[PDB]
């Protein structure tokens, strides 16, 4: 599993 | 990757994850060519049979990673997509001909100690180093076995095959696009890509000039580090003409 | 670009990773 990337890349 | 071992760190700055977004999760490899393009595998974004068919929104891109899973705060760098380009004779019915792709990036990535291109081939540094025997090496966060995952970016070394034991090996159609790589039974050391390195960067060390060239793109293997099977690459000097063309029309 | 294939660890360092050697040893 992995670790949440900012959401900043995801916006 | 099969049988290989841990990267340390910096050893290839080139290396990209394409990463998913939802849900997020790894989808291959690929390489930094330039501050704003990455190369990687067709397959990686379009494949039929598995009802592959990414568009720029669905992906990121990694780049200076060395974990696979950990958010690697101050060091990797993550990129959006502008734009992804794949071979217009992409061969994915087949046997995976052309098996090439292009991304372009919404903005330039800054170079680090973790970040930096790789060298493309010109026709000489292909023809000087493509030849059996000689080694490449082959780096991914993909399975450690056909049938579990790395905590970090693994590495391996293979040789160059014949192009008529590559043939010999299998039933596909193997052609002048593609290469292939690994031990033979009887030479003992062994290893190969696998699922999840797809998209991942052959590379040589040219003993001319001390550069990194990429040779090759992780394509295909009839499972992973089987005997007798080897892995196949795409000829990234072969294709080199349509990479120059999309970069000089799009960038 | 005029820098690619040189890495900041490594070749920029004159510092040789562990493995390189079996690369260039198989360049006939
Ligand atoms: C359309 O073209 C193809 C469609 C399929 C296959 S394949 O079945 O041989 N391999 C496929 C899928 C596979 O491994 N099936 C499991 C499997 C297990 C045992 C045998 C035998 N005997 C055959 C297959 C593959 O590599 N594909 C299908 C699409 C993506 C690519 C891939 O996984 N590439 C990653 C990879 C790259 C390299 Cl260099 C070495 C190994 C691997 C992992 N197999 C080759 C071509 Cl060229
Ligand atoms: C894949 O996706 C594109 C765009 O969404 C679509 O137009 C195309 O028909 C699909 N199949 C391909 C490119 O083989
Ligand atoms: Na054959
Ligand atoms: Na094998």
């Amino acid at each position: 599993d992995f670790e949440e990337i900012p959401e900043e890349y995801l916006q | 990757i099969v049988e290989g071992s841990d990267a340390e760190i910096g050893m290839s700055p080139w290396q990209v994850m394409l990463f998913r977004k939802s849900p997020q999760e790894l989808l291959c490899g690929a390489s930094l060519i330039s501050d704003r393009w990455v190369l990687t595998a067709a397959h990686c974004l379009l494949y039929p049979p598995w009802d592959k068919n990414f568009t720029e929104n669905d992906l990121l891109v990694r780049i200076g990673k060395h974990s696979r899973t950990r958010y690697e705060r101050n060091i990797e760098k993550i990129s959006m997509l502008e734009k992804i380009y794949i071979h217009p004779r992409y061969n994915w019915r087949e046997n995976l001909d052309r098996d090439i792709a292009l991304m372009k990036l919404k903005k330039p990535v800054a170079f680090s100690d973790y970040i930096h291109p790789v060298c493309l081939p010109d026709r000489e540094t292909a023809a000087s180093l493509l030849q059996a025997g000689y080694k490449g090496r082959v780096t991914g966060w993909g399975n450690l076995k056909e049938t579990g995952q790395p905590s970090v970016l693994q590495v391996v070394n293979l040789p160059i095959v014949e192009r008529p034991v590559c043939k010999d090996s299998t039933r596909i159609r193997i052609t002048d696009n593609m290469f292939c790589a690994g031990y033979k039974p009887d030479e003992g050391k062994r290893g190969d890509a696998c699922e999840g390195d797809s998209g991942g960067p052959f590379v040589m060390k040219s003993p001319f000039n001390n550069r990194w060239y990429q040779m090759g793109i992780v394509s295909w293997g009839e499972g992973c580090d089987r005997d007798g099977k080897y892995g196949f690459y795409t000829h990234v000097f072969r294709l080199k003409k349509w990479i120059q063309k999309v970069i000089d029309q799009f960038g | 670009e005029a820098d690619c294939g040189l890495r900041p660890l490594f070749e920029k360092k004159s510092l040789e990773d562990k493995t390189e050697r079996e690369l260039l040893e198989s360049y006939i």
